[PDB]
């Protein structure tokens, strides 16, 4: 009897663990009783309790290959199964609160940012996010990188690159599994290339030279030399070849956001270094560009504050500075400050531990 | 407006004579009809009207409604029939009930959000979109915000100022955006000016803003707080220094060290 | 998918629309939290309003997302002043937090208030809607007929 | 709930206990100097 | 009932991080 609610449970999550393609025949007819399965005697029982013997990755797995949209077959307004997924995840997610959960919990909310990812809309990322801190003690190497690359995901169509570049590089420095360095991997380095190539400071892929497909690597070197060399007309036609690539990889959104970057990079090679830099050089430059905006485009260039400048046009000079700092006020100061900061955290972490 | 008493074929006979004020007031009497059907909501039960049969009835009052709206200038009620209408649109897989005026009304919407300066959710837009690139490039109509999206980006104003005058869609009614988005422009390319230059002639700025008349510039360029001499512009204020509260915080003397001291001994008490 | 048909007829004008948007919204709320949480400040002027007299379900709502957010203290006051939207005689999820809160706070004050005046129960110094929720807690511990329970949150 | 009362009180001996040791190893902080300088 | 159960939870977990104190006071 005490054995009788022991012996369900084990039951259970063993059902879980054999049907990943062991004595199974079709996820999707199976989903029904794996829903059977886990709320009565188990799902029911923990009410303010969290473990690893609850877990969503299971089901993750499961779910997962269904929306692929292949069994449901776009034949309906909207999937039934997603809702209903949703709906008990969501379920859940009442049920913490922020006292014990954060282990669980933060699978669920990689689900939902996923689902938004796919094909939903991302505004509504920001509050899941939000609460679901609390502090992280309990969370597993791989689980702490998977988050971070999804919200990395959430953060560059917001428009927040620096934030996306630390969490990403943070990622790759958890998980010694050799299962999530294969396919996942290369997912993980796609996005780190794109992070680069937004900012425009972009580096050359070296490191991940011996880390990928060669066939992966050179379109993708392909890419970073379009915005380095700062060629417009190079880097459609690399758009163009590999159209294929950036539409299946679902990292289209590039082609809006590079174009004005990829112009202004273009712009800074040519040298912004003296006081005046003579107008006919910056303007012959541009002409290649786009000769009915010139004016407009370096004007705008300016406002943005990737570089800066002052114009006359009344001289018809552009006047520039070096681009190097200063050292003799607080700014140096601020790097002091958040690398003792840094150090601090980590201390009281060595001192813990 | 009457036709008949019947209420979907009022409004679109009324709506088909033109006058979109009147088939703004049926749209309640009417949406009073439709929440009660359930038809107004978009359908995950089997009821044999879920993309069918008075259903498509539904869909079409709801598209009126939006083109009516927009006419009479109700952003409002634009954006009430277009949120109704859109899972119609799209979902993740909802094909089953397209129209081709669907399509007017996306373009519109993007326009929209696009006037406004929205550039965050012009991308979580395109995201909803199920087909991103077939859609929205095949799409004149949706074309038209696409394209200028890229040209204002890179600061290229000119250039999506002339494709705004040409389009097919500015006859028809995006002229109703047109107004807002001719102020977001003119905005930014003022504030483009003040950063940039220090000097630059009153001419040449009434020409980069789109007058042809040197007292509108003026006008604006004295809102702006710029300061001007007779034939020239002046930009001896570039930018606006301090604006209300937020201080003991940059550039000052002596409470960045009572700062420095403090990070220290935090440091002190964390090690201890 | 989206609660946005629903979230338009909510701004839509006629009180008419407006109490069907309620009753739409009402009952998926606490999927769909998120988006919702957006427009409570409208939602809360319904509420705020002594003519319109769905009032308390713009407050139920209210209630509901405020719960997902952390201000568990807020929509409890929410709920009592609503009239209605305090009902314990259910058995949720929702009702059972909120009830372990509500008594929290009752205890805490309780502690405060006895030292200043030790009739506050006799009294509407804890005002009435509280103490009804706190005097059916003692009831439902009676019910099962173990006294300790009920002793406890009394004491 | 008897033992719920009972539970509470066991945990709050032992919460004024942890800030006790805090208070203590201040203070050996203090009296640490005072010898090594004294050598 | 539940939120009596929460407050004590919370002590539990404070007192872990005091253990590797009561080390750490004992080597000064």
């Amino acid at each position: 009897k005490t054995i009788e609610v022991t012996a369900e449970i084990n039951c259970f999550m063993h059902l879980l663990v054999q049907l990943f393609l062991w004595d199974s025949k079709e996820l999707e007819q199976l989903v029904e009783f794996n829903r059977k399965v886990v709320i009565p005697n188990l799902l029911c029982y923990y009410n303010l309790r969290s473990l690893n013997l609850i877990n969503a990755k299971l089901w993750f797995y499961i779910y997962l290959s269904h929306e692929t949209l292949a069994r449901s077959s776009e034949e309906i307004n909207s999937d039934n199964q997603n809702i209903i997924l949703r709906s008990t995840m969501m379920k859940f997610l009442k049920i913490a609160s922020l006292k014990h959960d954060n282990e669980t919990k933060a699978m669920l909310i990689n689900l939902i940012l996923r689902d938004f990812l796919n094909n939903g809309e991302v505004d509504s990322a920001s509050d899941f996010i939000s609460k679901l801190e609390y502090p992280h003690t309990d969370v597993s190497s791989s689980l702490e990188a998977r988050y971070f690359f999804y919200l990395s995901k959430i953060n560059a169509i917001q428009l927040d690159y620096s934030t996306a570049n630390e969490y990403i590089i943070a990622a790759i420095r958890k998980a010694p599994h050799n299962s999530k360095s294969l396919g996942f991997l290369q997912q993980s380095n796609k996005l780190h290339c794109c992070i680069q190539l937004l900012m425009g400071d972009i580096p050359e892929l070296s490191f991940f030279h011996q880390s990928n497909m060669q066939k992966s690597l050179l379109p993708y070197y392909h890419l970073t030399k379009a915005v380095k060399l700062g060629d417009l007309k190079k880097f459609t036609s690399t758009i163009t070849k590999y159209k294929q690539l950036l539409l299946k990889d679902d990292t289209y959104q590039l082609c809006v956001r590079l174009r004005s970057n990829v112009i202004k990079t273009g712009i800074r090679i040519i040298s912004l270094t003296y006081k005046k830099i003579s107008l006919r050089d910056i303007c012959l430059k541009l002409n290649l560009d786009s000769e009915q905006t010139v004016e407009y485009m370096v004007s705008r260039a300016i406002r943005d504050g990737v570089i800066e400048a002052k114009i006359n046009h009344e001289d018809g000079f552009i006047e520039t500075t070096e681009l190097l700092n200063i050292y003799d006020s607080e700014d140096p100061q601020q790097v002091f400050d958040e690398r003792i900061k840094f150090a601090n955290q980590l201390h009281d972490e060595y001192l813990v531990s | 407006m009457p036709s008949l008493a019947e209420l979907t074929k009022s409004l679109s006979i009324a709506f088909e004579n033109g006058d979109y004020a009147a088939c703004e007031k049926l749209l309640p009497p009417i949406k009073i009809e439709l929440i009660k059907n359930n038809l107004l909501i978009p359908d995950l039960s089997i009821q044999n009207d879920i993309y069918l049969n008075d259903l498509m009835i539904t869909k079409r009052i709801l598209e009126v409604g939006a083109l009516a709206s927009i006419q009479t200038f109700n952003f409002d009620s634009f954006e009430n029939y277009f949120n109704q209408l859109k899972p119609y649109y799209f979902s993740n897989n909802h094909k089953l009930s397209e129209s081709d005026k669907k399509s007017k009304l996306i373009s519109l919407y993007l326009l929209n959000l696009l006037s406004q300066n929205n550039t965050t959710k012009f991308h979580s837009e395109l995201q909803y979109l199920d087909k991103h690139i077939k859609n929205l490039e095949d799409d004149s109509l949706l074309s038209y915000p696409i394209k200028l999206d890229r040209w204002l980006m890179e600061g290229s104003y000119q250039k999506a100022w002339d494709l705004l005058q040409s389009g097919s869609q500015n006859i028809s009614e995006f002229d109703s955006f047109t107004d807002i988005l001719k102020s977001a422009i003119r905005d930014e390319i003022a504030k483009n000016t003040e950063l940039s230059y220090d000097f630059l002639p009153l001419s040449n700025i009434k020409a980069l803003l789109f007058f042809n008349n040197e007292k509108e510039t003026e006008k604006f360029a004295l809102e702006r707080n710029w300061p001007i001499v007779n034939s020239k512009v002046y930009f001896n204020n570039q930018s606006k220094e301090k604006a209300d509260y937020e201080d003991e915080m940059m550039h000052e003397e002596d409470q960045k060290t009572n700062i420095i001291e403090k990070a220290m001994d935090y440091a002190i008490s964390i090690e201890n | 998918t989206t609660a946005a048909p629903l979230l338009a007829l909510l701004r839509e004008n006629q009180d008419s629309v407006k109490t069907y948007a309620l009753e739409s919204i009402n009952n998926v709320v606490d999927q769909l939290w998120s988006e919702i949480s957006n427009e409570l400040p409208d939602i809360e002027a319904l509420y705020d309003d002594d003519t319109f007299s769905d009032r308390e379900m713009a407050a139920l709502i209210a209630s509901k997302v405020y719960y997902n957010l952390g201000e568990y203290e807020s929509a409890v006051k929410y709920a009592l002043a609503a009239k209605d939207r305090f009902d314990i005689d259910e058995k949720s999820q929702f009702v059972e937090t909120i009830v372990s809160k509500s008594i929290e706070m009752y205890v805490q004050e309780a502690s405060k208030q006895y030292t200043k005046d030790e009739q506050f129960y006799t009294k509407d110094i804890i005002d009435p809607k509280l103490t009804s929720i706190f005097e059916r807690m003692i009831e439902k511990c009676l019910k099962a007929s173990e006294l300790k329970l009920a002793l406890g949150i009394a004491l | 709930y008897f033992k719920l009362k009972k539970l509470e009180k066991e945990y709050e001996l032992l919460t004024l206990q942890e800030d006790y040791i805090k208070d203590e190893q201040r203070h050996l902080k203090r009296e640490l100097k005072r010898a090594q300088e004294e050598v | 009932e539940q939120k009596i159960q929460e407050t004590e939870l919370k002590i539990r977990s404070k007192t872990e991080n005091v253990r590797r104190l009561e080390a750490q006071r004992n080597a000064l």
